[PDB]
């Protein structure tokens, strides 16, 4: 998914925000009072976004990458999405 | 890395061994010891590798007054393990008494197998819930090992007594390892006696010699569990993989357990999957369902039939199931085992967190009140009197899964948005 520029422009988005993430928690296992929260909020507001957003793209259409959209939507919660 | 399994209890120690005697037919090994020229496997995160021929299995063997260990010596599996751990009550709290007073040679029998290997990544305490023997101590030594290594993993096969009303004591005593289990273990695998002694019930013709069967019943299912780990898979072939898929809240770690062939004594994986999700073939006993289900599959699959078949659950309608996450099912595939005679090809497995069994823990939560309000059930032992005077730490653990209930209820709706 490199000669598809919609999803991999967003991919490596969800892949830049996993990194400070993860950097993130580590920092205090206590409360968070640096303004984490803050970050908190907008990354998962964000993540919403930018997931429907490729949502919205997967649906070339090769089986493979439509397919895989069904494992998450069992639930239908990509049905409100 | 390697994994540390833990036996204690009569019935526990039964299951260990019937257990080791599973995998020494599966894996590479005779009846002595020695290594067979027939054989992809991976014996060394449940077998210590010496060249002695006999590959020693990773098993600490601690009991109390050992009757049943007599005839465990009474085996051609002697020559498999001799790591000398063998030692000489009735209530969770003689048995945790008694567990403390010794807690120094035992703890020296655990740093023994500590640093006799390198690497370590988990401990599997079999135990049996409110079992006498292994009840008090085996809540006492979860304790103690996730107190001293909090960088290590901890899995518990556990079955639930249930006779549906005896011992009047039982109550107190599931009460108080299930606050251990919840605090002390990262994941438990439950299992009940009831739902098994009828899925044998319903195969075989048995009444009185029950036990001697539902043993090969949970080994069948304790080797299938970790076959996934002992022959290298690429998905969750760790055991801190496989649980960091299983938990969506750190309270919800019980797992649900099936198995496919019902009796054992062509298929397509559509089959299979709605097979397996019939109460028939689970074998754990208003509306509740399941939060996220791990499906495993072992046997002859083509790749692009399971796609074809979770596609086929999804347009069932079998689906009426409805958490507040889209952490959805899922399949997973090993292979099956070569290297031993294999009846009934294609079998399958299940890991699922399902809140039914809350139903289960209420009853307990129901029989120990009643029990509170007669104060003639609580037989007044005098370490059990010295060991809490005012009997308030049974209160404080029922608070903590009545906690535990509400939780489970909050977590079966999709509004767990606010914590229940």
């Amino acid at each position: 998914f490199i000669l598809l520029k919609p999803v991999f422009h967003c991919l490596n988005e969800i892949l830049d925000l996993c990194h400070s993430f993860c950097s993130l928690v580590s920092q205090n296992l206590g409360p968070l009072d640096e303004r984490g929260a803050a970050q908190l909020s907008i990354l998962v507001k964000g993540f919403s976004r930018q997931s429907s957003l490729l949502f919205k793209i997967l649906s070339h259409q090769i089986n493979s990458d439509l397919a895989q959209l069904l494992l998450r939507l069992d639930y239908n919660k990509y049905y409100t999405q | 890395r390697e994994i540390i399994t833990l036996q204690l209890g009569q019935c526990g120690n039964q299951i260990g061994f019937e257990f080791w005697k599973q995998l020494c037919a599966e894996h590479g090994i005779s009846p002595e010891g020695i290594v067979e020229e027939f054989a992809t496997d991976r014996k060394d995160v449940f077998f210590y590798q010496a060249d002695d021929e006999h590959y020693i299995p990773r098993a600490v063997l601690l009991d109390l007054e050992p009757r049943v260990i007599h005839s465990i010596l009474n085996s051609p599996y002697a020559k498999l393990y001799n790591p000398e751990n063998i030692y000489l009550g009735n209530n969770w709290a003689s048995g945790f008494s008694q567990g403390e007073k010794i807690h120094e040679d035992i703890f020296d029998i655990i740093d023994r197998e500590a640093d006799g290997s390198d690497s370590l990544e988990g401990f599997v305490l079999c135990h049996s819930i409110a079992g006498g023997t292994g009840s008090g101590l085996g809540s006492y030594l979860l304790e103690r090992l996730n107190d001293r290594y909090p960088k290590k993993l901890v899995q518990t096969y556990s079955v639930f007594p249930n006779q549906d009303e005896d011992v009047v004591v039982q109550p107190y005593n599931s009460l108080l390892t299930l606050k251990r289990l919840t605090q002390n273990a990262d994941c438990v695998v439950v299992l009940d006696n009831t739902a098994l002694n009828r899925i044998a019930t319903d195969r075989l013709h048995i009444q009185n010699p029950s036990f001697s069967q539902i043993n090969q019943l949970v080994s069948t299912i304790m080797s299938a569990s970790t076959t996934t780990l002992r022959y290298p898979g690429y998905m969750n072939n760790d055991l801190i993989g496989l649980i960091a898929s299983l938990i969506p809240t750190p309270r919800l770690h019980f797992l649900m357990t099936g198995y496919t062939p019902l009796t054992t004594d062509k298929t397509t994986v559509l089959d299979v999957m709605r097979r397996l999700l019939q109460p028939k073939n689970v074998m754990v006993s208003t509306n509740h369902c399941y939060i996220a289900i791990l499906n495993i599959i072992q046997g002859e699959v083509d790749p692009t039939q399971v796609h074809k078949s979770l596609q086929r659950i999804r347009e069932r309608k079998l689906a009426n199931f409805i958490p507040w996450g889209p952490a959805s099912i899922q399949v997973a595939l090993s292979r099956k085992s070569p290297y031993l005679p294999s009846a009934h090809r294609v079998s399958g497995l299940m890991m699922a967190n399902h809140t039914s069994i809350s139903s289960l823990f209420e009853r307990t939560c129901r029989q120990y009140d009643k029990l509170r309000k007669r104060e003639a059930f609580l037989e007044q032992f005098r370490k059990e009197d010295m060991f809490k005077d005012n009997f308030d730490e049974m209160d404080t653990s029922r608070e903590i899964v009545q906690q535990l209930i509400d939780e489970y209820h909050a977590a079966t709706r999709p509004d767990y948005i606010s914590w229940g």
